């Protein structure tokens, strides 16, 4: 069933390429709380260390070819970046938990970097596999 | 001589033998069947004759005498076809497919699953001729459809619907006339299954048009419904390869006669038609060419010449509901 692949290429293809398109909506979310950063105190690593952990989640999975998964993890790492984007940073910020956050901060950009460069080798992946599997489609017409 | 002639070396001849083997003779009986109910007309017979004077694997094709097609086949092996995306080498005669040209090998039996691994397409012998016999009559279909068959297909049909039938031929138009119509169908591609809708809008425009190619753009244009489902089945989103409006423009002024381009953009408009084949084939969408009305039958006929596979289509004859989207463009 070559039509029907060819129909998985497509669909997976489009949810990448949207996938790819919010990444760099979050992109520049990070890229400038990064540098306004340059009990409740608790509540506050974590929501920085969820992102951090999800992104490095979205590139094990993109390194391991787990696509299916990692479209299903996109939406958990959309809900945690708007937990960041509702709750503010608190009044009681010190010279050493603010750094150790800027260095997660940081871990998630230099993961979606490389998060969006195998994002986008998958979708050259997909239009060289659905260009041969019309030219198969073609032969097996030919010959069947 | 024969109207569609086939020669083969005694090595093929149990391919072709009723008393033992024998299966080109139940595939070319598909291949005619088949033929007759999709395109609309039964090709002519083909005629096996045994050659051994011939090499003994070897087989021809002739049309009319002339040899238009020729080949081995090794019955008990099987030809392990590489699309392009196989792997490794496998130890056979190296030859070449004979639909699409592609680079093949003949294998022992004893490779058939390891060619399928490597990413290679196995076909046994008798395939490979029959493939061949049914690609070179699609590719002559318009040959192959003389006036004999012609006056067949009219007496054929003048017996189903005899009212549209009597008034026309040779009234409204000759059987000429009606044949180079149906031949330019068939030139494309387009069946002539239907021949009330044909000779419905024949009776409508012959009166006022003599002309077998404009008669047969507005016969296109009457079977829209068939020429949109053959490329586009069903009712999804209508992927076309389009003009940029700039060439479109610029086409239009030198059949109207404001000035025509160098012969050097000619060339430029061969290839960029060809990339757009691959462009739409990264796409999984059809071959097809969507322009305006009046430029189908000029660059149909030219970069057809060139690119076969290439689908010309005019804008009046895509249904007017479906949803369009130009996936490349040329220029």
């Amino acid at each position: 069933s070559i039509d029907e692949t060819v129909a998985r290429y497509k669909a997976q293809f489009t949810q990448l390429d949207t996938m790819m398109s919010k990444l760099n909506n979050t992109s520049s979310y990070l890229t400038q709380q990064f540098t306004a950063m340059n009990t409740s105190t608790v509540e506050f690593i974590n929501r920085w260390q969820r992102i951090a952990l999800l992104s490095q989640s979205l590139l094990e999975l993109a390194q391991r070819g787990e696509w299916d998964l990692l479209l299903q993890q996109e939406v958990s790492y959309l809900q945690s970046i708007e937990t960041v984007m509702e709750k503010q940073t608190p009044p009681g910020i010190t010279r050493s938990i603010q750094d150790m956050v800027a260095g997660y901060i940081k871990q998630t950009l230099d993961n979606e970097q490389l998060l969006k460069g195998l994002l986008q080798q998958r979708l050259d992946e997909l239009s060289s596999l659905i260009g041969q599997s019309t030219r198969q489609k073609s032969l097996n017409n030919a010959y069947g | 001589e024969d109207s569609l002639g086939m020669e083969v070396g005694y090595r093929l001849i149990p391919m072709v033998d009723f008393q033992q083997d024998g299966e080109l003779l139940g595939r070319i009986r598909s291949i005619r069947k088949k033929f007759a109910q999709d395109m609309g007309f039964l090709p002519p017979v083909v005629h096996i004759r045994d050659n051994m004077d011939l090499q003994p694997a070897r087989y021809r094709i002739l049309m009319k005498g002339v040899e238009i097609g020729s080949g081995d086949a090794y019955p008990g092996r099987w030809l392990a076809i590489n699309p392009g995306t196989a792997a490794g080498t496998l130890p056979g005669e190296k030859t070449v497919d004979p639909a699409f040209g592609l680079d093949a090998i003949w294998i022992e039996s004893a490779l058939k699953e390891q060619a399928q691994i490597q990413g290679f397409t196995v076909v046994e012998a008798s395939t490979v001729v029959a493939t061949h016999l049914n690609h070179l009559i699609g590719q002559f279909s318009a040959e192959l459809f003389g006036r004999q068959e012609a006056q067949q297909l009219l007496d054929r049909v003048s017996q189903e619907m005899p009212k549209l039938t009597e008034d026309l031929v040779p009234g409204v138009v000759t059987l000429t006339t009606l044949h180079k119509v149906l031949q330019n169908l068939l030139a494309e591609k387009v069946p002539i299954r239907d021949m009330r809708t044909i000779l419905e809008t024949l009776a409508e425009h012959a009166p006022l048009q003599s002309d077998p190619h404009e008669l047969t753009a507005v016969v296109r244009v009457a079977l829209g419904r068939a020429i949109t489902q053959q490329w586009f089945p069903g009712n999804e989103e209508v992927q076309v390869i389009g003009l940029d409006t700039a060439l479109e423009r610029l086409l239009l002024q030198a059949l109207q006669g404001g000035g025509g381009l160098e012969p050097g953009l000619a060339d430029r408009l061969l290839a960029q038609t060809q990339e757009a084949l691959s462009r739409q084939e990264m796409l999984g969408a059809p071959p097809v060419l969507l322009v305006n009305h009046a430029l189908r039958p000029l660059l149909s006929r030219f970069l057809r010449r060139s690119l076969p596979q290439l689908v010309v289509l005019s804008n009046l004859e895509l249904s007017d509901n479906r949803h369009i989207r130009m996936t490349a463009t040329i220029g």
